[PDB]
Formats: structure tokens, C-alpha cells, sequence
């Protein structure tokens, strides 16, 4: 069940190297392209992310996007750079100056043909595309503007498979720019519309861990991009390694989504790293349930959970995992909704990630998901109540109702989260 | 972004067509300041040639 990767923008093309290094490095294949593990469970779910080249090489089904060309140097210049496929470096030369509408509508509007392009001759060599993942962030003008954009058009030609998006969204705390609330708002009712998942990564949550737990006083984005490749890999754990179950993102997405609207995850892992004890699995459960844990930066106990699903990775015994679970649960049962009954599933994976012996990745679909949008909007509204820096986009072409129909899409989805948080 | 050029088209169509207005007033008021000043002038010649005519009708006397 082929799947094709996407990785648009700054933060998109650095979160999605680091992605490609994490599991490359867990599959055995080494930055040429060869294999050289020792292990055929590294091998039986590898056509999942990875073509078969002459040689039988190993090639990510990978598209990388950017509307000007540094990240894509600095990409092909790294670690890994020499495995992406070549023609699969779609950029183009100006840029999109952090700008949603130069993204969507201008800039991104001249590549978006070639970048599709690629698209189509990468899912004609699948022999049943399960999907689409895009890594991009919400602040910015390229991965923003124009990896929603892309998204609109992949519904577009293929309107019945899954589009899922690990989304890195926007924080004062570590900002790049003050239009970054903006562009995040416009960006967000376009995911309500048109991706069945969408893993929110909260720059606010990584920058709090990266401090508050690793003790790191200085984080830097290579910092941040650990802990979220860390989570990818754990979240895609199930469908790149034989022992799991039988599932294709379809299946996965009817479990974990219940609304179509309400698809927003709150990823979360456990331990956090960046030491040798042996990680116990009622500390990897507390860890995991535990919000300094979680990426999005939303108080778990502020809302309720819809649906749960763990994946636990390494050698343990699933007797006690399952136990310490029901314990978790069945202790903290006022945050569970009792209309999805039985609506935490745990996997666990006899392969574990690489510099840890004991993982677990924690995929929360939570109405305290709220939090976030509400403190982007909280944002929007203290910049848009006095047009301020509208003429960055106004020049561009775009109306202010637009960005009153952006506004008011989330003040509705914050509301539908409020819906479901007091239903019984 | 059809909009978008309409904008930049327009700026640029105002952008040239104010500035061609100001620099026609500019010629038309400086060309009409030295008119004026030479035409002064010339009116200031004619008194002169008035009385240096007058002064041949004051001799034959
Ligand atoms: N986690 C993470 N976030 C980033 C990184 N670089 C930028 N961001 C965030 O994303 C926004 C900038 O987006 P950018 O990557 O420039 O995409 P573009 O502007 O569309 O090219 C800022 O508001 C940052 O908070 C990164 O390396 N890691
Ligand atoms: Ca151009
Ligand atoms: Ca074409
Ligand atoms: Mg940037």
C-alpha cells in the first residue's frame, strides 16, 4: 500500500529530511540507498514509503517543494540528500515572503502544475495508493499558502484517497514574523475542508519541552524537528513494520475520526530525549498521558477525548502495557466520552526506534484541541480588528472578507469542539 | 490574482498619468512666468523708444 510524502516550505522540507533520516535509518537503508540491515521485518512494509530503483536501490516516494531554493540546497546538500529522487526537487526562484497570498494565489499558483506534475508520475508507478502525507507549517507563506493549495488541487484529481498533514503550528514564543497568526488562520479552514488527518505540532509545546523537561536553555529549530521526527515515526510505526495489524490510512481515519470536521490530533510521545535507563511501561503510559508529553500545547483535561490510540515500541510485556492502559483509563475516566464506547486502542511493535529501548506514541483526538485554534484566533483578531498588515495581502489580491470568512470558519470549529465537549 | 494585476496595472497607470499632468502645469506656469517678463520688458522698451521719440518734438521749438 504505496504512500506518497509531500514536504513543502522551510519548515515542511526540514521536518520531512529529518522524517526520511529517522526512517531510512530504522529501515537500513543508508544514505545512498542501499540497504544494509539485519533484518527482514526491516524490509516486508518498506515499499510503503520507498520505490524500487535499478539496482534495487531504495528511493523515498518523496516530492520536496519550496518556492525558493536555500532549504532544497541545504536538503541535497545533508545527511540524506543525495537519496531524494532528483527530479523531485520541484523550486522555484523568488519566494513567498512569508506571505499566505503570495502561497496560494500568486507565486505558488506558477508551480503548482509542475509540482502536480510529479504527483501523477509518482502514483502511476503505485500499485494501490493508499494516500498522501505533507509536512509543511501554517506561519509561513510557501508550506502555508501553497501546501493548502496543493492539498485543494491533490482532492481535486484524486478526490478518494486519504490526505493526511503533520501541520506545525504557529507560536509568539518562537516566531518568525507577526503575520504568522494570518497565515496559520487562513490555512487551518482550508485542512477543515480537505484532509482526513491533520497531527497539529505545536512550535509552543516543542519550544516548552525542549526547556522545561530536556533542560536545553537555547533551543534551535534542530531541536524541535527531533522531538516532531521522532513523532512521525512513531505515528506511521504501524504501517511501516509487518508485526501490526491490517489497517491502510483509510481504516485508521474511519477509527480515529468521528466528525469530519473535528480531525485535528494532538500528537505526544514518551520518553523525550535529545540517557540509558531502562524506561518501565507505567512510566511510559503516565509519560505518555501526561500534557508536558504532548505536542500540541492544550490542557488535555480542559476538554474530552474522542478517540485514543497508542503505539507503544520495543520489548515489553503487552500483559502489563495493557494493564498499565486499562489503569490510565479506567483511573481517568472523566475525559473519555461515553457515547464512543471502547475508544482506546494500544499497538505495540517488537522493533523499537533507534537510541531508545522503550518509546510510546500517543495520537489523542481531543476537543481540548480548542486551545489552540482559539489562541490563533485570539491573535488573528487582535492584528485583523485594526486591518493591521492587511496590505501585505490586499496587494496580492486579496479581499478583507476573506479573511472575515477565515475568522468566522474557526470561530465555528472552535464552537463544534465546544459541542461535543459538553454532550453526555 | 487576476485582481492583483488589474491593482498594480492601475497604480501604474495613475503613477504616469499624474506625473505627465504635473510636468505639462509646470511648463505651461514657467512659460507663462517668462512670457510675462519678457513682455514687461519689451513694454519697458517702448517707453524707452516713446520719449527718446519725444525728445525731437521739444528741439524743433
Ligand atoms: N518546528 C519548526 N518550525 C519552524 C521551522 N522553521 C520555521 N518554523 C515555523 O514556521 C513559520 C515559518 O514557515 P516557513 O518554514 O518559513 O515556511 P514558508 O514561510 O512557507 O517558506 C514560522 O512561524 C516558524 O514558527 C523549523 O525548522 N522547525
Ligand atoms: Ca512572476
Ligand atoms: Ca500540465
Ligand atoms: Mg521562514
Amino acid at each position: 500500500r504505496e504512500i506518497v510524502h509531500i514536504q513543502a516550505g522551510q519548515c515542511g522540507n526540514q521536518i520531512g529530511a529529518k522524517f526520511w533520516e529517522v526512517i531510512s535509518d530504522e529501515h537500513g537503508i543508508d544514505p545512498t540507498g542501499s540497504y544494509h540491515g539485519d533484518s527482514d521485518l526491516q524490509l516486508e512494509r518498506i515499499n510503503v514509503y520507498y520505490n524500487e530503483a535499478t539496482g534495487n536501490k531504495y528511493v523515498p516516494r518523496a516530492i520536496l517543494v519550496d518556492l525558493e531554493p536555500g532549504t532544497m540546497d541545504s536538503v541535497r546538500s545533508g545527511p540524506f540528500g543525495q537519496i531524494f529522487r532528483p527530479d523531485n526537487f520541484v523550486f522555484g526562484q523568488s519566494g513567498a515572503g512569508n506571505n499566505w497570498a503570495k502561497g496560494h494565489y500568486t507565486e505558488g499558483a506558477e508551480l503548482v502544475d509542475s509540482v502536480l506534475d510529479v504527483v501523477r508520475k509518482e502514483s502511476e508507478s503505485c500499485d494501490c495508493l493508499q494516500g498522501f502525507q505533507l509536512t509543511h507549517s501554517l506561519g509561513g507563506g510557501t508550506g502555508s499558502g501553497m501546501g493548502t493549495l496543493l492539498i485543494s488541487k491533490i482532492r481535486e484529481e484524486y478526490p478518494d484517497r486519504i490526505m493526511n498533514t503533520f501541520s506545525v503550528m504557529p507560536s509568539p514564543k518562537v516566531s518568525d514574523t507577526v503575520v504568522e497568526p494570518y497565515n496559520a488562520t487562513l490555512s487551518v479552514h482550508q485542512l477543515v475542508e480537505n484532509t482526513d488527518e491533520t497531527y497539529c505540532i505545536d512550535n509552543e509545546a516543542l519550544y516548552d519541552i525542549c526547556f522545561r523537561t530536556l533542560k536545553l536553555t537555547t533551543p534551535t529549530y534542530g531541536d524541535l524537528n527531533h522531538l516532531v521526527s521522532a513523532t512521525m515515526s512513531g505515528v506511521t510505526t504501524c504501517l511501516r513494520f509487518p508485526g501490526q495489524l491490517n489497517a491502510d490510512l483509510r481504516k485508521l481515519a474511519v477509527n480515529m475520526v468521528p466528525f469530519p470536521r473535528l480531525h485535528f490530533f494532538m500528537p505526544g510521545f514518551a520518553p523525550l530525549t535529545s540517557q540509558y535507563r531502562a524506561l518501565t511501561v507505567p512510566e511510559l503510559t503516565q509519560q505518555m498521558f501526561d500534557s508536558k508529553n504532548m505536542m500540541a500545547a492544550c490542557d488535555p483535561r480542559h476538554g474530552r477525548y474522542l478517540t485514543v490510540a497508542a503505539i507503544f515500541r520495543g520489548r515489553m510485556s503487552m500483559k502489563e502495557v495493557d494493564e498499565q492502559m486499562l489503569n490510565v483509563q479506567n483511573k481517568n475516566s472523566s475525559y473519555f466520552v461515553e457515547w464512543i464506547p471502547n475508544n482506546v486502542k494500544t499497538a505495540v511493535c517488537d522493533i523499537p526506534p533507534r537510541g531508545l529501548k522503550m518509546s510510546a506514541t500517543f495520537i489523542g483526538n481531543s476537543t481540548a484541541i480548542q486551545e489552540l485554534f482559539k489562541r490563533i484566533s485570539e491573535q488573528f483578531t487582535a492584528m485583523f480588528r485594526r486591518k493591521a498588515f492587511l496590505h501585505w495581502y490586499t496587494g496580492e489580491g486579496m479581499d478583507e472578507m476573506e479573511f472575515t470568512e477565515a475568522e468566522s470558519n474557526m470561530n465555528d470549529l472552535v464552537s463544534e469542539y465546544q459541542q461535543y465537549q459538553d454532550a453526555t | 490574482i487576476q485582481k492583483a494585476i488589474e491593482e498594480n496595472n492601475n497604480f501604474i497607470k495613475m503613477a504616469k498619468e499624474k506625473l505627465a499632468q504635473k510636468m505639462e502645469s509646470n511648463k505651461e506656469n514657467r512659460e507663462a512666468h517668462l512670457a510675462a517678463m519678457l513682455e514687461r520688458l519689451q513694454e519697458k522698451d517702448k517707453h524707452a523708444e516713446e520719449v527718446r521719440k519725444n525728445k525731437e518734438l521739444k528741439e524743433e521749438a
